[PDB]
């Protein structure tokens, strides 16, 4: 019974990179920014939106494991601010 | 694992649980022989060492796993 | 022993307000934004950066007096059996900082404030 | 006290009452008279052959009478 | 004897909830019949006077004790993992 | 039976993030920040109380939905 | 051995909200007050404490009181914390 | 219902506290009730402890 | 009112049963109450 | 009022420590007071600990 | 029907198996039941 | 003060209950067996409350 | 060992809420000082602690002393915590 | 001052370890000092615990 | 079981620390972009 | 590799559960393995807790 | 033998910082001796046997512990008040 | 230094309280109970402090 | 230096495990070292715990 | 290596303090059981079993006192 | 090597010193419980 | 037979405390993998100290790094 | 003290009272006259053949008399 804990545990790791991709669109959009949205239910929305759109299957292990993590965050933020300035 | 530390005592002796029953079958058959009292006291006193060395090793292994599980949190 | 750790931890907590008020950082960060308002620009060069260049400069010159605080206090000769010499010992430890504030503060304002050698607690607004 | 002169203001005088078990007041007054720590201005108030007495004086005289009185009953 | 199904092929699921609901129903029925199958073992007198049956029931008590606490801290850590992300 | 309590407490811990996402509290909170912003007032009317007045209407509507869960479970 | 049960629960539509919570509060306070007496006069009665037949029941009721009030304590704490996380912002 | 046949064998030993077969059967009853009673007390205790541990974990 | 308890009752089964007849009489009567006394000390520990 | 008939049975065995019926009744008294006192001690303790658990939860 | 556990069955093996004969027949009998007593009294403390 | 307590009262109750049993063997054996027994009872029934204080 | 009770609980007018709190503080500090000196004089008399009947009494005075000051501590803590959230706003 | 009358009864039993009345009074003394010492140990502990609870609550 | 629980004892805890580490870096990651866009 | 030489001494007592020297050496083995196992469990626990404290400080 | 020092020394203060600094030295000298005298009571193994000198060494821990815990949390509040007013 | 604790002082009191009881049994219920209560009392003194060292923390 | 005279008294009892005065003195030694070791363990533990409480307060 | 610990130190310290008690009670069991009525043989083995029971309980309860202190340390680890 | 205990020595004083077999067989069980209860007072 | 041998400041500080926590991690690691050292009490006590100052060390440089970087943000937002 | 000259100010004089058990004051004074540390300006005040006395002087003289008295009485 170890895989049941591991299935939610691979998910909560996968949603962090999903947050890092889609978080700077919720700053850019005029009907979604912090001026129109509060603090308490904002971070509930941004996680489950990336959970409903994440491309790889959830029960599988993510390929993030110790490749290069601090520059990976600056990749996903740079493409996030790119998608923000296009949208 | 916990069945196997119990079953090593049922495997390590062959048929002692039946050897005590056929012994007390002879004891209830003819309860007047000195070699039968001495053989019964030699076969009966091995059983309480056997089962209390069966239940105490699983008792000490129980709290060892209880020390393992509580240090998760 | 355990009074030294709560005193150092209190210094680490109070450290932003001491560098915000007590040291020479206020001479830097004021006159940096004075040039920006002299030129007439409002958000250029975006004073978050200009506070950075004022901080590395003020830390660069405050650090030699800070290095004196180690070599007086990391030694093992602190065991004084009478509590007043130990008090004057840690009086003489901060003596370089007190001498620096005396070098850069006006004289008569300090004695007006300790009217209420001078106390470090009194000259601090006068600096 | 034979070696120095102590001076306090009037609002510092201390009081103390102490009961000895195995020594008398007249035997303790001999320890103050022979050793030279006797003081005629602030004497010891009490019955001469008893254990309970009352002292009042400077804070170096009171602490000496109490600490030198409670240190004789551990020896006798 | 006992049964093992050999092919645990990953039946791909539309969300993780049907998996969680089947794991919860797979184990609630497990622990419900365990809580009976050791209690009725205690409640019959012929089961408890035999030392041979008695250390077997000692064993199943130690299994049932170690099981629910192994599910307990595993889900408390799973909830603790998901709230630190969702809090923000 | 015992782990039904684990499922209850684990549902209990994740409750206010469900109120953060699933219910209609998200309709009241946004329009109440918007009526503050359109008037030009920045700090007033002190949105800690505006969360409370927006919460009480959403509970006032959500109560018949959540009440049938208790009697069913 | 004396028992009694009432079967039909009172149920209707009240658009009023606080009185249902008042009935929940009084229904829990009375049921936790009758049992603290029932366990206490079982323990101060010196006939019930000596019987091994009655003692098996006596260990049960102290556990039923123990698990009940601890359950309400943890449910309410998560309840008042859930409203706290939304209003504190 | 073990306590019934506990409470039914003591009185005949009360009328005859010298029958050798009866005290053997009476001791075989009363020690067996000793084995039953602590079994029920020890078995309810774990069911309390594991039920208290979950709320101890989640509090 | 003198209160009676269960240990009185089990000793009341023994006291009404009546020299070696009288001194093997205190033989088993000592055994039964001392063995009945410890059976609840574990359970009365087992509240906590 | 249990302590009264506790304190009333010790004196007749003190005045006559060789009656076989009296020490049987005296032991039958003292073990029941033994069962009563720790029962009261164990029962106040749970009412204290569960009262401490609420403030432990809400603090 | 009276419920007969394993220790009732071993006393039934003593009774259904059939002065200095009959007393030592009890002498071996009064100790073997205490032996069967404390062996199962050894498992019971190890539950908790 | 020379303080006497309840265990001194119950242990002297064995001695002062009889007239001259301490000066005048099977009687004195069981009389010690009950005197030594009742103080083992009384030292336990309070010590359970002693560990039950905190 | 011979006791006395006083039956008059006087009433003085409060002139403010500050005048009310000084009475509530002085009325509670006396009760917490007296009960702790009661339990010390109960302990320091050694003939009281050797009797079985007085021990559950001292157990009761212990558990009340613990529950009283813990209930006033958590309540004043949540009170000033209620002040801090409003002042932060 | 309990330790004085503790330290005065052990030596007469040391000089005569066969007097039956003395070991009865000595055991009645030493178990009573046993009841006193853990009572003082358990009672200072709660006064520590509740004083530590205030700074744990207010920190 | 003493060696299997021990190797699963590390195996749960290090992966729990890894998921908290990857989530704290994402929070400081996008929060640095938020403050740099406010500049 | 401690569990190997633990698991090599149980079988000779299984074949002979009456040797006095063997159960003395077996207890001398098993209590030392009891001291080893919880020591490793308690020592990995601090290395987890202090590793959790850094992210608790910096979050 | 025993020896006490009757004369306590004092010095004049003129400012406000030295009044804090003599409390700083008085607490560092209080904790430096009380960390040591209970360890010397533990290291002398005749002092660890008698229950009388065990009970006085029991309460000397609680005197040390409540004192240092009190001066920690008072300073935590004292710097918290300088923290909040300057944050505003 | 040759060190002796208070427990050793108790056990030594059974050595200095006797005069020739250690010699005359070589030269019996007296030696039975004199060694019985010696071990029982040093067991009590072993136990009475052990609750207090736990009550340290 | 307590461990020296610990390690010097077990061997004469090892050579003679039937002397009544010696094993009495050996138990009087070894139980006293038992009282010493957990006392040292409990006393270093509080000096760790209150030192950990300061960083717990100031973090 | 066949490894030894401190508890194996104290147990084999008892086993090196004694020299031949594991076989000398077998030789008195050889002697007394040959003719089981001799008064110089009844007390011979009865003097061998007495030191065997004292020595085997002494090697046993020492183990528990040297166990529980090391239990108290590891309980004081966290 | 002939190993000796002091329970081997009290047998040696009985050799080097039907009632002889009743005095020794009782005093050897005197030590058998006195030196057993002392080491049972360890735990 | 026993033997013995004898022998930017932030960039040396982080390197100095880098292996200072590694060798103290490893010396209690092979202290606990050696089973002879975990059974002796006076070796257990010095390992108990060795754990406790290890905890105080990395907690002190933890919080002092946290307040060190804690002093820069407030001045930089200003 | 025969090797150097210590100089303090007058407000640093400390004093103490000690009690000896198995060593007299006349023997301790014959030790101070034998060693050379006897100072006639700050003598010892007490009874000439008793056990308790009073001392006052500089802080290097008082800590010397105390540390040699409580280490001489323990040896005898």
């Amino acid at each position: 019974f170890y895989a049941l804990y591991f299935e939610i545990h691979h998910l909560v790791a996968s949603a962090a990179l999903g947050f890092a991709r889609v978080a700077p669109i919720f700053f850019f959009l005029p009907f979604l920014n912090s001026g129109v949205l509060s603090g308490a239910p904002r971070n509930a929305i941004i996680i489950l939106v990336a959970l409903g759109v994440w491309p790889h299957a959830l029960n599988e292990a993510p390929p993030f494991l110790s490749v290069a993590m601090i520059p990976l965050v600056l990749q996903e933020a740079a493409v996030g601010v790119m998608l923000g300035c296009l949208l | 694992y916990l069945d196997d530390v119990s079953a090593k005592f049922d495997t390590g002796v062959d048929n002692l649980q039946t050897q005590v029953t056929e012994a007390l079958d002879k004891l209830a058959a003819k309860p007047s022989d000195p070699a039968l009292l001495a053989a019964y006291q030699s076969k009966l006193s091995e059983y309480n060492l056997y089962r209390n060395a069966q239940s105490n090793t699983v008792k000490v292994f129980k709290d060892i796993d209880a020390a393992i599980i509580q240090n998760f949190r | 022993n355990d009074i030294s750790l709560i005193a150092l931890l209190a210094f680490s907590t109070l450290l932003p307000f001491i560098i915000a008020s007590g040291t020479c950082f206020v001479k830097f960060s004021i006159v940096f934004v004075m040039v920006r308002n002299a030129l007439g620009l409002q958000q250029i060069p975006s004073n978050m950066t200009l506070n950075g260049v004022a901080l590395l400069l003020s830390m660069f010159v405050m650090w030699p007096i800070m290095h004196d605080a180690y070599v007086y206090f990391e030694d093992e000769d602190v065991t004084f059996n009478d509590i007043s010499s130990l008090s004057k010992h840690v009086d003489e430890g901060l003596d370089g900082y007190r001498d620096y504030l005396i070098k850069y503060s006006d004289r008569e304002l300090v004695q007006f404030f300790e009217n209420a050698k001078p106390s470090i607690f009194a000259l601090l607004p006068a600096y | 006290d034979g070696q120095a002169i102590y001076i306090y203001d009037a609002s510092e005088m201390r009081n103390a009452v102490v009961s000895l078990r195995n020594v008398s007041l007249n035997e303790f007054n001999n320890f103050l008279k022979r050793s030279g720590l006797y003081n005629k201005n602030y004497p010891l108030r009490g019955d001469n052959r008893k254990g309970t007495f009352y002292v009042s004086g400077p804070p170096v005289y009171v602490d000496m009478v109490v600490n030198a009185a409670t240190m004789m009953d551990k020896q006798n | 004897g006992q049964a093992v199904n050999i092919r645990s092929m990953e039946t791909d699921i539309v969300s993780l909830d049907d998996r969680l609901l089947q794991a919860f129903s797979g184990s609630a029925i497990a622990t419900a019949v365990d809580k009976q199958t050791i209690t009725n073992r205690i409640e019959d007198p012929n089961l408890v006077t035999d030392p041979k049956e008695l250390a077997i029931s000692q064993e199943m008590i130690s299994d049932y004790n170690l099981y629910v606490s192994m599910v307990s801290t595993l889900t408390r850590k799973g909830v603790g993992a998901v709230e630190t992300l969702l809090r923000s």
